């Protein structure tokens, strides 16, 4: 086990975001005491801050991640890729910080088709926000309900893929999976 | 504070491109907050909506226009752009840019003034004015005219009581028609006179016409 | 696409009642519905998000409820202000839709139309062409029927109607229908009659006029 600082606290005080620089400090991280944010600086790199663009390999890393005691803000991500794979492993967000002091974990605007969040077992407080992803299906299977642990919680999923679309190509719920929800297509990916 | 104004050429022919662009104030459009929006409204008829751009080059779009729409930002003069080609006269609408905020109230919270762009293959005309001879009705009739924008007053803006001034049609032949007519007393016809100030500023005619029997 | 569907698309209402409006949905859109409003010449102003939370700066008089697919804006008592457009819009599935629409209009009571009709000009027959119109002045309901008839027969195809905003002042309406003809046509027959049809009159009215007299 190891615990390590989030983005904007300590040597990351004035970090914007995980970035090629800061990212190699995330090593066999396995809980994150304060918040991570992925913006586009990240992958489009900053000439004011002498920061270069990060290699979507490198996301691999977040993969030990296993707590994150703030919150998760996801505004950017590489567009070859179907589901987030670097937070595989993420198995509580606990939201003592929150995202403009309300959401906990939010997904804005990515081409991922699956969320891919397996080890997701509990986010204690905080509300969740998905919206402008065009090709999420999976999203209102699962049961929040479950996964939340304070009374107020709600999730926001907007201006996402359409339910109806997603069925009519067969991007549901794989057939071994039960009413919980799934969190991808395959039977691994289901709760 | 939060301001939108579009801006962009408000004639277009068909089978050519329509571009318009948003000039925001009070805020960076470059921020993970805010979508950026354009909705369009026919006239007198319905809201389309068009697509959204997003900080991180992000977009989505209305499958409604077949892959005819663009949108493109410069964070550099904080604006986006859209752009529509093969428009034909379906493309005629008031085209709005809006704002939403993911993390507020989640939809369009901040409109801009709108503007009007028309597609068609019309040259500019000037108006022909002709009388509408006849309590008493009169008028003078604003045939075939290009562009829509037209103005009618009557004896120098004098009269006011009793005028109605009809919304334009647009005729077969593309140049658009008008009416404008006021009701007055019988017993005025054989003594007041009557005229309508017929104004295009397009093809520039100041026409001052008199109706009488 | 998500289909809004907003039934009556008119609301006839007086100042002081109490006014509800419905917007449907084809497939469920949960919570995630807005109201706007919209009056002439502006943009859309919202009203209501998640179906049931006022925006800031909105009375409380107007007010959201429902879920799922069928929803319900309730105006508590309508002011002289809220006469305008309604439209119920759906953010929770891409593409984004709106309703069509729903007009709220100054009930009054029934107003037969003033009927009137204009010969051509013998100016505007020197250029080949006939323009016969006929104005439908101040009446309410909107809903009025205008046939034309050349010597008994009945056109079709070959006029152009075109309505008013409800007045400021008496709130009602005016229309006026152009029949237009080329002057060969126009010489060929002698009667041209506009039969007017409205609720407030008795029976149909009928103006006419023998060509050349
Ligand atoms: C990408 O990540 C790196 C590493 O976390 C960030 O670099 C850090 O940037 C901050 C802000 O520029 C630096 O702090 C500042 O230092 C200057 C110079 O001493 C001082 O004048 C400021 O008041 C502030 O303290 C910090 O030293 C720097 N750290 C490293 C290791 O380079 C970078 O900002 C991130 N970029 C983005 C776009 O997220
Ligand atoms: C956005 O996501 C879609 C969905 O995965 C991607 O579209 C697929 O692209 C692969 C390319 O290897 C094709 O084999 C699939 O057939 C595509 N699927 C569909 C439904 O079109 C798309 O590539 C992503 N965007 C980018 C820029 O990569
Ligand atoms: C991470 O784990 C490796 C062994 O897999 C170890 O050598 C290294 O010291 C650890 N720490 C970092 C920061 O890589
Ligand atoms: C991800 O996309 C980039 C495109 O810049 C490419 O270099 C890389 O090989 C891709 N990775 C895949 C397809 O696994």
């Amino acid at each position: 086990k190891k615990v390590c600082n989030g983005i904007g606290i300590g040597e990351f005080k004035d970090s914007l975001s995980i970035n090629a620089t800061n990212i190699k400090h995330f090593k066999n991280c396995t809980s994150i005491s304060g918040d991570l944010h992925i913006l586009p600086v990240a992958f489009r790199g900053d000439s004011f801050t002498h920061t270069p663009p990060l290699d979507p390999q490198e996301l691999d890393i977040l993969k030990t991640v296993k707590e994150i005691t703030g919150f998760l803000l996801i505004q950017a991500w590489p567009e070859n890729r179907t589901d987030l794979h670097a937070f595989e492993n993420l198995e509580i967000i606990r939201g003592r910080t929150k995202q403009h002091g309300q959401f906990s974990l939010a997904v804005v605007s990515l081409n991922i088709t699956s969320l891919g969040l397996r080890s997701l077992k509990e986010i204690s407080d905080g509300d969740v926000i998905i919206s402008g992803n065009k090709n999420l299906c999976y999203a209102n299977t699962i049961n929040w309900k479950k996964l939340f642990g304070t009374s107020g919680q709600k999730t926001k999923i907007i201006r996402n893929r359409g339910e109806n679309s997603c069925k009519a190509t067969g991007q549901v719920c794989h057939a071994l999976c039960s009413p919980e929800g799934c969190w991808g297509p395959e039977p691994r990916d289901c709760v | 504070q939060v301001q939108l104004q579009e801006s962009g050429p408000g004639l277009v022919k068909p089978s050519q491109t329509l571009s318009l662009t948003c000039t925001v104030s009070g805020g960076s459009i470059s921020s993970g907050d805010y979508y950026w929006s354009w909705i369009r409204q026919p006239p007198g008829k319905g809201l389309e909506w068009i697509g959204y751009i997003y900080y991180s080059g992000s977009t989505d779009y209305n499958p409604s226009l077949k892959s005819r729409v663009t949108m493109s930002v410069d964070t550099s003069k904080n604006q986006f752009s859209l752009k529509v080609n093969s428009v034909t006269a379906a493309d005629t609408a008031v085209y709005y840019c809006a704002r939403v905020s993911i993390f507020g109230v989640g939809t369009f919270d901040y409109w801009g003034q709108g503007t009007l762009v028309t597609v068609s293959s019309a040259s500019t005309k000037g108006p022909s004015v002709f009388p509408l001879a006849p309590t008493a009705a009169l008028g003078c009739l604003v045939k075939d005219y290009f562009p829509e924008p037209v103005t009618v007053s009557w004896n120098s803006g004098a009269l006011t009581s009793g005028v109605h001034t009809f919304p334009a049609v647009l005729q077969s032949s593309g140049l658009y028609s008008l009416s404008s007519v006021v009701t007055v007393p019988s017993s005025s016809l054989g003594t007041q006179t009557y005229i309508c100030n017929v104004n295009h500023k397009p093809s520039n005619t100041k026409v001052d016409k008199k109706v009488e029997p | 696409e998500i289909v809004m569907t907003q039934s009556p698309a008119t609301l006839s209402l007086s100042p002081g009642e109490r006014a509800t409006l419905s917007c449907r949905a084809s497939q469920s859109v949960s919570s995630y519905l807005a109201w706007y409003q919209q009056k002439p010449g502006q943009a859309p102003r919202l009203l209501i998000y998640d179906a049931s939370n006022r925006a800031t700066g909105i009375p409380a008089r107007f007010s959201g409820s429902g879920s799922g697919t069928d929803f319900t804006l309730t105006i508590s008592s309508l002011e002289p202000e809220d006469f305008a457009v309604y439209y119920c819009h759906q953010y929770g599935s891409t593409p984004l839709t709106f309703g069509g629409g729903t007009k709220a209009e100054i009930k009054r009571t029934v107003a037969a139309p003033s009927v009137f009709i204009f010969p051509p000009s013998d100016e505007q027959l020197k250029s080949g062409t006939a323009s016969v119109v006929c104005l439908l002045n101040n009446f309410y309901p909107r809903e009025a029927k205008v046939q034309w008839k050349v010597d008994n027969a009945l056109q079709s195809g070959n006029s152009q109607e075109s309505v008013t905003e409800q007045d400021s002042k008496d709130s009602t309406y005016s229309l006026s229908s152009t029949l237009t003809l080329s002057k060969a046509d126009y010489e060929k027959h002698k009667v041209y009659a506009c039969e007017v049809t409205h609720q407030g009159l008795s029976s149909p009215v009928t103006k006419s006029f023998n060509r050349g007299a």
